[PDB]
């Protein structure tokens, strides 16, 4: 359960796993997460920008 | 008695209710109006 | 001088005749939780969340549409008031899908706030959860009718203010769709106001749809243009 | 069960639908039953008249009822989708409804269902590969003192058994509609044995009247 | 005090229940209808209200409010709006068969009762809401109303009085809650059939807004004989509070199932055996007996060895007596399957205003399906008890309470059979 | 210009001072020095709604859909 170098997962044989639901931006105690969301042409809600500062991140 | 006194309703067709409703048109109270002819006048 | 005494939680207050129980509880400052009462529309008794106990009475009455008799004494924090609220809340979250991440009213829902501050903690209802095919009300209003709680507040709003008469309940039992039967684009004035009326994330905004989240955007007072009313 | 219209070009207005002027005279009488100023209350009998003038009702019929009774159409769509007479999908000439809830089921209803099923072939909900035998099961029709019961169009059948099912279906195939009374004795709701209820003739006028 | 008795003929309220006698206005006049009715119309509504409150006519239809107090609620001082009488002739509550028989065989007694009820409160018109599934009997009622108007009997100068009065027949469209007290009133108005809230009672806001009242066909049909026969003679049948004659409809697993008229107070074993054959396989073969119909919890055998058929006695047995549907179920029948099909009935016929009955009937139907298959553990049957507590008493109408009662009666009385079913499925699946 | 954030030259912008009356608000704003615009508190109007008038006879408050 070691914590460090976080990265985004994706579905088994599929697309990105994130939703841009902004739960992680709401809970981030350093306020390091920056999310900007747009839906693509398919209609599923997605992102544009998901930026993390590793400098601010207390892990 | 042992003889069933219906079978008056044996030969009721489809439109008999509305035909009797048409036959009972006259001798009826004059349906009191209330301001407008409809809730949207 | 047209005064009636109501003891809200024991505390006395004078109230004009004809008003509801909920207006008296808001006259003392209480909020009885509610889903289908709205202070600009006609009162219907559909949602049943608004229940409150009157002392020396067997039944639990609906505070949205109850007039005031002489000398009440109203318990807003009694036993069966809380039991009725937790019960109605446990019914409402059954046929309501798991969409709180992808939903658009995720910060500003009412099921979430009232299921925090009034409802139960553990759930039940192992099997079930109906799903309803969504409609297309308009190209300005995104419509996911799976999240609908059938509170019938879009219909009362359309019929009594927009004057259009296009939205209708259809069906019985669990199968009560709320929408247009004839695939017709509900296109009229004040069609945008229906997204603030619908308290759950069913009738949501189309251009706003998946672009924000309401705990981040800060609020600012401002005045309209392009209309003489402002 | 398809509570969205989904144009389906046998529907999809305008489908040609019109009333006989004798039916206009009917609708005049039905609207004159109700008090003036509340003309919107005749939607249910006028829409029933449309159902019996055209065996299943299209969307042009609902629009025409809304035009005659000057109501918005959406209220007519609510009333047509709410009730159970107004079969919006097209049905056949005859329309079998097997009524089963508790006492119908508690007196061996499933044998009647399988007898209909193997005399006709097609299952519930759908229809035969022609018209006139749309089969559905239904909830209580109100004759619970008899068998699981058979409703054909505006006609009951009570106190049945699968051989009488075969008789009724073959005579409907012949076209000669049978008598709508119950079968196998007790022509109405009677104790079928000795008839231990009232036997003496009634007393007529003035039997113990007081301050009339 | 006659010790709870049994009925004897010449005191039945209405004969010709089987169609054996001539049905016409001539036949009704031979049987004894429309006799001295002008002196009933010309005596005053104080007399009719005093007679009905004196006789103690307990109201029928499943509610059980006393009829005299309701008709006295209809004595508002007269405003510029008229008053209506709505005769409710629906049969839901599967087991009923109650006033289908009256409305087919003797409609002239219904016209008796509606004229006396219209005079009783200054009413102006009587809307008779018949079930949509009763088309032949609706045509028979139209023939009766036609002959009533054609003999100059009612209409303008009703029975020679100076009191106009008319009767209209509204066919329904097929529902069960249109049989209620107020969704009936919205079904007349041309809306969809859904109930209203209670703080406007029908004595203040009713059919389009006029103060109306709703009455069952048994109460209406007994209402002329209360006036034309003796004062409080109707309360010489049974106990004192709940008194008179009632139809009893014995369907199900009895030999020759039928309908009878009897006293209100009557023992259940004598009711079942001595008028409708016997229980198939002797008296010991029966498993349970539900009185009332679908809005009443069940009665096991050891309770129904003694308990008579009265409102207060069945409330002391913790079962609210509905209307006359005294049906049985056999030892060799899955009572769980029968009650689960009854819950499927409530799912098919219920509107969806209230979130409690809608969501609760959803859960109770899925849970009763799983208990027919036996696919749970006893914490689920306790949770079924919890939801059947939470539905009852939080709705508009009494269909939610009626969906909560038989589930409660099943959990009260047939607990170990559910335990055995779930044990069988566990031993087979494991 | 490296990530697309919202940089600002504003220390005082992220403040909020929740008070309980207008008088103490004006007193604090005049005490601590800066300018102030005091807006108005606009209560909801006490209406009178009635289900019985939602089901009236001759009036135009006939909902026709419930
Ligand atoms: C679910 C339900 C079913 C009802 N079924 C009937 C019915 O079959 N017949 C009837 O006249 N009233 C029926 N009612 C209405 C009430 O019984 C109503 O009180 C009755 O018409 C008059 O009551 P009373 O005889 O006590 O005056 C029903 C009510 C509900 C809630
Ligand atoms: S926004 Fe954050 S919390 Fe939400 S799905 Fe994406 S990574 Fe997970
Ligand atoms: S409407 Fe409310 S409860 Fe439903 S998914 Fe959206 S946030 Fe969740
Ligand atoms: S769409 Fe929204 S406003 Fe309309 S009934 Fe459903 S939850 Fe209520
Ligand atoms: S309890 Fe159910 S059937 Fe009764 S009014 Fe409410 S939604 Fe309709
Ligand atoms: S607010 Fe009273 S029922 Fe919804
Ligand atoms: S259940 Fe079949 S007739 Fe009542």
């Amino acid at each position: 359960r070691f914590r460090g170098e976080h990265a985004l997962r994706r579905y088994p044989s599929g697309e990105e796993r994130c939703i841009a639901c902004k739960l992680c931006e709401a809970v981030c105690p350093a306020q390091a997460i920056t999310i900007e969301a747009e839906p693509r042409a398919d209609g599923s809600r997605r992102t544009t920008r998901y930026d993390i500062d590793m400098t601010k991140c207390i892990y | 008695n042992t003889t069933y006194k219906n079978l008056q309703h044996h030969d009721y067709s489809t439109y008999t209710f509305l035909d009797l409703n048409l036959d009972l048109s006259k001798f009826r109270m004059p349906q009191p109006s209330s301001g407008r002819e409809s809730p949207r006048h | 001088s047209n005064l009636i005494e109501v003891f809200v939680d024991g505390q006395s207050v004078m109230v004009e005749p004809g008003t509801t129980v909920l207006q008296a509880c808001e006259k003392v400052g209480m909020q009885i939780p509610r889903f289908c009462y709205h202070e600009r529309l006609s009162v219907a008794g559909n949602c049943r969340m608004c229940l409150v106990e009157i002392e020396k009475a067997p039944k639990v009455v609906a505070a949205c549409a109850m007039p005031v008799m002489k000398g009440w004494n109203i318990l807003t924090n009694s036993e069966k008031t809380k039991k009725a609220r937790e019960g109605v809340m446990e019914f409402l979250l059954a046929n309501h899908p798991l969409d709180c991440p992808i939903c658009d009213q995720g910060g500003e829902c009412d099921l979430q706030d009232q299921s925090m501050m009034f409802g139960s903690d553990r759930s039940r209802f192992l099997e079930g959860k109906r799903a309803v095919e969504d409609k297309n009300i308009g190209p300005l209003v995104k419509t996911i009718m799976t999240r609908c709680i059938q509170c019938t507040r879009c219909i009362r709003f359309a019929s009594e203010i927009a004057g259009v008469d296009d939205l209708g309940t259809t069906g019985r039992g669990n199968d009560m769709q709320v929408g247009t039967y004839i695939e017709k684009m509900f296109m009229s004035e004040l069609s945008g106001n229906i997204i603030d009326i619908c308290p759950v994330g069913a009738l949501t905004s189309k251009p706003y749809a998946f672009t924000a989240r309401p705990w981040e955007t800060r609020k600012t007072e401002s005045i309209d243009v392009m209309d003489a009313v402002g | 069960a398809l509570f969205v219209h989904r144009d389906t070009p046998k529907n999809n207005p305008e489908t040609p639908f019109d009333f006989t002027p004798e039916n206009y005279k009917r609708i005049e009488a039905i609207v004159k039953n109700y008090p003036e100023g509340h003309k919107a209350a005749a939607v249910l009998p006028v829409l029933d008249l449309a159902q019996r003038q055209n065996g299943w009702l299209p969307i042009s019929a609902m629009n025409k009822v809304a035009e005659i009774l000057q109501v918005p159409p959406m209220r007519v769509y609510e009333v047509a989708t709410f009730y159970t007479m107004y079969n919006r999908k097209p049905v056949g000439k005859y329309h079998i409804q097997v009524c089963t809830t508790t006492p119908c089921m508690l007196r061996n209803s499933d044998s009647i269902l399988e007898a209909i099923q193997k005399k006709l072939g097609i299952k519930v909900g759908e229809t035969t590969p022609d018209k006139l035998f749309t089969l559905i099961e239904v909830e209580c029709l109100g004759a619970c003192v008899n068998a699981p019961m058979v409703q054909i169009n505006d006609n009951y059948y009570e106190d049945l058994t699968p051989k009488d099912i075969e008789e009724i279906i073959d005579e409907l195939k012949a076209g000669k509609i049978p008598k709508p009374g119950p079968r196998s004795g007790r022509f109405s709701c009677e104790p079928a044995g000795g008839l231990t209820s009232l036997t003496e003739p009634p007393k007529g006028p003035g039997f113990g009247v007081q301050a009339g | 005090k006659t010790s709870f008795g049994s009925l004897k003929d010449e005191d039945r309220i209405f004969t010709n229940l089987y169609g054996r006698h001539d049905w016409r206005l001539k036949g009704a006049q031979s049987r004894g209808d429309w006799y001295k009715t002008k002196e009933i119309l010309l005596k005053g509504p104080d007399w009719i209200l005093g007679e009905v409150k004196t006789s103690g006519l307990r109201g029928r239809g499943g509610a059980g409010f006393p009829t005299g107090l309701k008709w006295s609620f209809m004595n508002k001082p007269s405003d510029g709006r008229p008053k209506y009488l709505v005769v409710n002739a629906d049969e839901g509550e599967p087991g009923t068969c109650k006033d289908r028989e009256i409305i087919r065989h003797d409609p002239h007694k219904l016209v008796e009762g509606c004229l006396v009820g219209g005079r009783a409160m200054g009413a102006r018109a009587a809307y008779i809401y018949i079930r949509g599934e009763f088309y032949n009997e609706a045509s028979n009622l139209q023939v009766a109303i036609r002959e009533a108007y054609e003999a100059g009997l009612i209409g303008k100068n009703a029975c020679g009085s100076g009191y106009d009065f008319d009767v209209f027949v509204v066919r329904g469209a097929g529902a069960y809650i249109c049989g209620e007290e107020t969704a009936l009133i919205e079904s007349i108005e041309g809306k969809q059939g859904k109930p209203r809230l209670k703080p406007p009672f029908p004595a203040d806001v009713g059919v389009f807004g006029c103060p109306t009242t709703v009455a069952n066909v048994e109460t209406v049909a007994v209402s002329p004989t209360i006036c034309r026969r003796g004062g409080a003679w109707f309360a010489s049948f049974g106990r004192e509070r709940n008194s008179g004659t009632k139809l009893f409809n014995i369907s199900g697993h009895v030999n020759n199932p039928c309908t009878v008229e009897e006293e209100m107070s009557v023992p259940l074993k004598e009711l079942i055996e001595k008028h409708a054959g016997g229980v198939t396989g002797g008296w010991d073969n029966l498993l349970a007996v539900i009185p009332g119909g679908s809005s009443t919890p069940l009665i096991p055998k050891s309770v129904c060895e003694t308990v008579l058929m009265d409102f207060d006695a069945l409330i002391q047995a913790q079962t609210g007596l509905g209307t006359a549907a005294v049906i049985v179920m056999d030892r060799s029948t899955d009572i769980v399957k029968a009650i689960a099909r009854l819950i499927e009935f409530y799912k098919h016929e219920s509107c969806g205003q209230c979130t409690p009955c809608r969501e609760g009937v959803d859960w109770m139907n899925k849970v009763m399906a799983r208990f027919v298959r036996g696919d749970a553990r006893p914490a689920e049957i306790d949770s079924l008890w919890e939801i059947s507590k939470q539905i009852e008493g939080h709705t508009i109408c009494a269909l939610g309470d009626g969906a909560a009662w038989p589930v409660q009666g099943l959990i009260r009385h047939f607990r170990p059979e559910l335990e055995e079913r779930m044990q069988r499925f566990a031993q087979q699946h494991q | 210009p490296l990530m697309g954030w919202a940089s600002t030259a504003d220390p005082l912008s992220n403040l909020v001072l929740t008070f309980s009356t207008k008088e103490d608000a004006i007193a604090f704003a005049e005490k601590n020095g800066w300018s102030y615009d005091v807006e108005e508190r606009k209560v909801p109007k006490p209406k009178s709604k009635s289900y019985g008038a939602n089901f009236s006879w001759n009036k135009r408050t006939r909902v026709s859909t419930k």
